[PDB]
């Protein structure tokens, strides 16, 4: 048993696919313009039988596709259970040879019809289309289109070769009854009709099959006779359900949408928008030249990845970001848990070339990482990728003193301050690293970061005080679980349990049992709690 | 129907009537034919006919079969617009009735056309799913990330796209009448089992199955974030620091303790949750005061294993008793206006002959301070103090 | 105009306007066939023609209404894409305008198209209840529901494909404020009539008839079962109804009302005779009415009597309990020190000054667990300082 991934059971069924378009597209032309197959051709119907005839017995090798949703079952029994049961039956019949039963029974026509029993090996070239439909790499509605104009196109084929049979089925002598047979174009004369050299029989008989198939008709060439008639009633009546079926995909294709077409609705809403507000003329340049930058070069894609879970695109950003940001100066020997922290919590902008991102003496209110292109500030230095700019103004308060200049077309990755600080805060030893590099004003700036996290240890504590002085049970809730501890002092020492015996707070003094606070602690004074109540 | 696939009636039932009226006029366009005398059969379209070899001399005993099907080519072929012109009109009332038939089948054509493009660019359900994924997997090769995340991805929104079968649906058309009878058959029996529940009223347990919302979580999907301000209900499953059995109900202590949830919720497999509305929850047991009681009860009796409740347990023990301490108050609300009806309800669902109020007050002292002695038998049959005290020093014989 | 279709109207205006323009091309085309001299018929479309036995020799005297239809008959062939090929352009200046009338008419033909494709896209009834099935049937497989259950769900959504309903998810978008004013002009009349509230005030009315619901249900279905606890108040105003039989419901009546004020279960079972329309009431929104307008209240239960004693003193008992008991609840806010509890109750609750049945003010109770800044709230009230309870103390005696 072979599993259908071999890569190389793989190639024999592409090899066996251009043997199901030969044996499609040559039965209808043996069936028809043919009585009999001369010699010319025996090796080529004998060869056909035996590639096919090798696969009529290799498919019992195949295991299975699926069960219910997804099982290969390699079992002998339960995979010859459905090849014989489907179509085993037809196969069989199909590999039969018929030209040779058909000379060596006399010259019967009835055993001739059992010839178009190989139309049906044709269904292979379709399942082709349907397993490339489900590939990814290209469209499945341009596929679908493919499929309809090679079934009208094989149908316009079938049919030119019926049709040229059913001039075959009267007798010579009746020929002038035939719709072939009668036709007479510019000089020619079609009079015999049975030696004209085959292949400009057969171009004939299948000129008169594509016109009638677009529905165009001329009428040099058409039925005459009761039997082809009919025919053509079925076949025309056929191609008009299948005619109007392929305009319904070509629409689906079309209402799909396009780039050019998304564009177009979404700056006929800035236009909108910026009509009524009345903005500048230099702003309306800026907002149409970023709408043209993310037309060609396909960007992101917006509302569509948002359906993907927040816990999987986490992993996503890591994979991106990650290479970009461990290069910077400033985070040189800082934690992996600090900096996994930064990385999930940064967006992606482009800057087209002469645009400005901060001004001298504004407030700086983002953090940038610069990855790709180039930037100037002002010229009185130059930025390269793998930098980060800013970061002077955020921490120390300092209005930012230059003015920084897109060069050439660069991806930032921009950081919120709210977001910065909290992250900063709670690794205390990483904030300490980060200053110290900066360092390799600056004076003021170390001793303002020193004196920074020195203070805040001292000012959680006074928030406790406050909250337990005034009674607030749920103010100071949240500051115990993700806060500091309780049983810290304030600069002159003061326990929450001082404040809360001095007040006779009862409620809040059952909590503070709960969080085994020591009772015997001693301000500055030689008090206790106790002295208070 | 249901059963019968749409696109397939509306192909036939089209088809057949653009081939029944093609029936028709085949068989008018003979008849005006036949309105002219014989003599005058070459002014005719089918008496000035003339095929490959074949006359239509007299076009009368002709063998109608083949006077039909000749009639019946030249309708199909005018029908599809392909035209031949060995069979035309030739005089007024055969041109006049091609003018009104072909330009009735130029607009019955179009609506043919027009009817089957509407249906094909309507996809399926499916259509819509596989137009999604390209737009994801041609963004993944945009990237050209790793293989691990992929599986994650395509199985994540396969597993919502067949779970979302009560997604949005259309209940909310049936009426509430109906729509309680089928949330009591499939709900119930889950809510019925939980522990929290235990011993619970039956009425209080039929109006929290009504409001019940099913859902489905995908795997690795945050169900609620840690440190943040809906009750969650397991039917099958695992959840996740913390590993949920299933029939167990995860953020009652939140909402009865008014703290946040300190655990971010994480589905670990494909699990199924009923939610039920936060405000909702609040509402409901207000109505039921003697049932709500007995539900942290329950809670509180679980501090044996999980360790979250054993360190909570102070904070309980002050909901208990300050509810219990109100239940004590409207026991004495009842025996002030001698209505013995209230007090036997109130006592039969845990209430206590010995309960005091805030204000050391009992319901003996407000027994006999309007002389009530139906009510005063009562309490002296159900074992109580009689020398009761309370903070002013008023004992039930001394108001009396 | 509203009253038809404008999609529709569009389709037509094509149509008139490219059976115009077949009619202007045929007149045109027979002008270019007598801008030639006499002696040079032979070569014009017409005068070369020769149908079955018919000749067009002289062609200028050919008795005109068999001129222009064979004239018509062209332009209509040619408009169609249809071709014979009987008549067609032979010289110079009659190939050139078929050209330009061809290429002219093959874009008109596929507008036509796309403006009845997109008649049909909008949708129809069937395709939407279609849709529906879809998603009900393959609810009910997934949850195994009972065969029975499957009958009544199937055919309520078959009740709402004929005789269209309100078609719902399209009247959201109509703000509330009007939507009030809407459920007046409708629902109003039914409720009037109804014996329960009769005498009853206008504005206790008008706060139900804002909160009510529309409900069909076909003739065998069951609403009520015995022994059921009622959740829902239901007035009929449409149809015929039997209870069990014992009793018959005309329209403009209520039932389902004993259940719900002296929470006794259902004692009789509710069953649909026809085809019945039906407005429903919820529970927890009728007492939340009924409690505001107290005095309203009282009359609904006088009017109900015309059990019965025990029902009435209870109704007489529960209006009489819901003053005392608000008391008992602002006190035990102010025991306990929650300002934000009390707060609610105050603005939308009760006298703060009035007394428990034993009584006793929040005063006294805040005096006595010394609770300094509930003391600041009770003095913006300007609530009376030196009440006293039945026992001679003071509130200040308490602190």
């Amino acid at each position: 048993i072979v599993h259908p991934d071999n890569r190389w059971y793989k190639a024999w069924t592409m090899f066996i696919l251009i043997w199901a378009l030969y044996s499609s597209f040559f039965t209808p032309l043996e069936f028809g313009f043919f009585r009999g197959l001369p010699e010319n051709l025996f090796i080529l119907d004998i060869a056909g039988q035996i590639a096919f005839l090798v696969d009529i017995v290799l498919t019992f090798f195949v295991a299975y596709r699926d069960s219910r949703t997804y099982r290969m079952i390699y079992k002998r029994s339960s995979i010859a259970l459905r090849y014989l049961k489907s179509t085993f039956i037809i196969d069989l019949l199909a590999c039969m040879p018929w030209d040779i039963i058909y000379k060596a029974a006399g010259e019967k026509e009835e055993v001739r019809y059992l010839l178009l029993i190989r139309l049906y090996r044709v269904h292979r070239v379709i399942l082709f289309f349907h397993k490339m439909e489900k590939d990814i790499r290209i469209n499945y509605l341009f596929t679908r289109i493919v499929k309809l104009i090679f079934v009208e196109l094989y149908c316009t084929h079938t049919a030119a070769c019926i049709f040229y049979y059913l001039a075959t089925t009267l007798p010579a002598s009746q020929e002038g009854y035939t719709w072939i047979g009668s036709l007479k174009l510019g000089d020619y004369s079609y009079s015999k009709f049975r030696e004209i050299d085959l292949w400009t029989r057969y171009t004939t008989s299948m000129y008169f099959a594509v016109v009638t198939m677009a529905t165009v008709g001329y009428g040099d060439i058409h039925a005459v006779n009761m039997r082809e008639m009919i025919f053509a009633m079925v076949y025309i009546s056929f191609d008009m359900i299948l005619g109007a079926y392929l305009i319904g995909n070509m629409t689906a294709l079309i209402v799909k949408g396009s780039k050019t077409e998304r564009f177009r609705d979404k700056m006929a809403d800035i236009m909108r928008y910026m009509n009524r507000n009345k903005l500048g003329r230099n702003i309306r340049g800026q907002i149409t030249g970023h709408l043209r930058l993310q037309y060609e070069s396909s960007y992101t894609e917006a509302a569509v990845l948002q359906d993907i879970p927040v816990s999987i695109r986490a992993k996503i950003a890591q994979t991106l970001y990650l290479p970009y940001i461990e290069k910077v100066p400033l985070f040189r020997g800082c934690s992996s848990e600090f900096i996994n922290q930064i990385v999930i919590r940064l967006h992606e902008e482009f800057f087209l070339p002469g645009e400005v991102i901060m001004e001298q003496g504004s407030v700086v209110d983002q953090l940038y990482f610069v990855c790709h292109g180039v930037l100037e500030e002002i010229i009185v230095a130059v930025l390269q990728p793998d930098h980060s700019f800013g970061e002077i103004s955020i921490l120390c308060n300092i209005p930012q003193p230059y003015t920084v200049r897109v060069a050439e077309l660069c991806r930032i990755l921009r950081l919120d301050k709210q977001s910065f600080m909290n992250i900063l805060e709670i690794f205390f030893h990483d904030g300490r690293r980060i200053l110290n590099n900066l360092l390799e004003r600056i004076k003021q700036l170390e001793s303002d970061i020193t004196f920074h996290i020195s203070k805040q240890e001292a000012e959680l504590a006074l928030k406790l005080n406050s909250a337990a002085f005034y009674g607030d049970l749920y103010q100071l809730k949240s500051l115990i679980r993700a806060g500091g501890d309780p049983n810290k002092t304030d600069y002159d020492g003061r326990s929450p349990l001082h404040l809360a015996a001095s007040r006779g707070y009862e409620d809040i003094t059952l909590y503070l049992i709960q969080e085994s606070v020591d009772v015997n602690i001693k301000d500055k004074l030689g008090s206790t709690p106790l002295l208070e109540a | 129907d249901i059963r019968i696939n749409y696109l397939f009636t509306r192909i036939v039932k089209l088809i057949f009537v653009e081939l029944y009226c093609t029936h028709t006029a085949a068989c008018i366009f003979y008849y005006l034919a036949t309105t002219l005398p014989a003599s005058q059969e070459g002014y005719t379209w089918i008496g000035s006919l003339k095929l490959g070899d074949y006359s239509y001399s007299k076009f009368r005993e002709i063998d109608l079969w083949t006077r039909y099907t000749t009639s019946m080519y030249f309708a199909v072929v005018t029908m599809a617009t392909v035209g031949y012109g060995d069979i035309h009109a030739v005089n007024m009332r055969e041109m006049i009735f091609a003018m009104v038939y072909i330009s009735f089948d130029m607009i019955l054509g179009a609506y043919l056309i027009g009817n089957m493009t509407a249906l094909i660019v309507k996809g399926s359900k499916t259509e819509r799913f596989r137009d999604k994924m390209a737009d994801i997997m041609r963004y993944m090769n945009r990237n050209k990330l790793g293989r691990n995340i992929r599986g994650q991805i395509t199985g994540h929104l396969r597993l919502q796209y067949e779970s979302s079968y009560t997604e949005a649906a259309v209940l909310q058309d049936i009426p509430v009448s109906i729509r309680a009878k089928i949330a009591q058959t499939l709900y119930l029996p889950y809510i019925e089992k939980v522990p929290l529940f235990r011993g619970c009223s039956s009425e209080f347990i039929n109006q929290i199955v009504i409001r019940l919302h099913e859902e489905f979580f995908l795997p690795g999907e945050v169900i609620m974030e840690q440190g943040s301000v809906q009750l969650y209900f397991v039917c099958h499953g695992v959840l996740e620091v913390a590993v949920l059995q299933p029939d167990h109900s995860f953020g009652e202590i939140s909402i009865l303790c008014n703290i946040p949830q300190p655990y971010t919720v994480r589905v670990a497999e494909l699990c199924r949750i009923l939610r039920l509305d936060k405000q909702s929850f609040m509402n409901i047991l207000e109505i039921f005061f003697h049932d709500g009681r007995r539900i942290l009860n329950n809670l509180l009796e679980g501090k044996e294993s999980n360790v979250r409740i054993k360190q909570l347990e102070s904070d309980i023990t002050f909901h208990i008793s300050k509810q219990e301490a109100e239940l004590a108050l409207k026991l004495n609300s009842a025996a002030f206006y001698g209505d013995l009806y209230q007090l036997k309800s109130l006592i039969r669902a845990g209430g206590d002959p010995n309960k005091t109020d805030y204000d050391g007050r009992s319901p003996l002292h407000l027994a006999a301070s309007r002389g009530y002695e139906d009510i005063t038998l009562y309490l002296i049959q159900e074992s109580v103090d009689v020398n009761i005290k309370d903070k002013l020093g008023s004992t039930p014989l001394l108001e009396a």
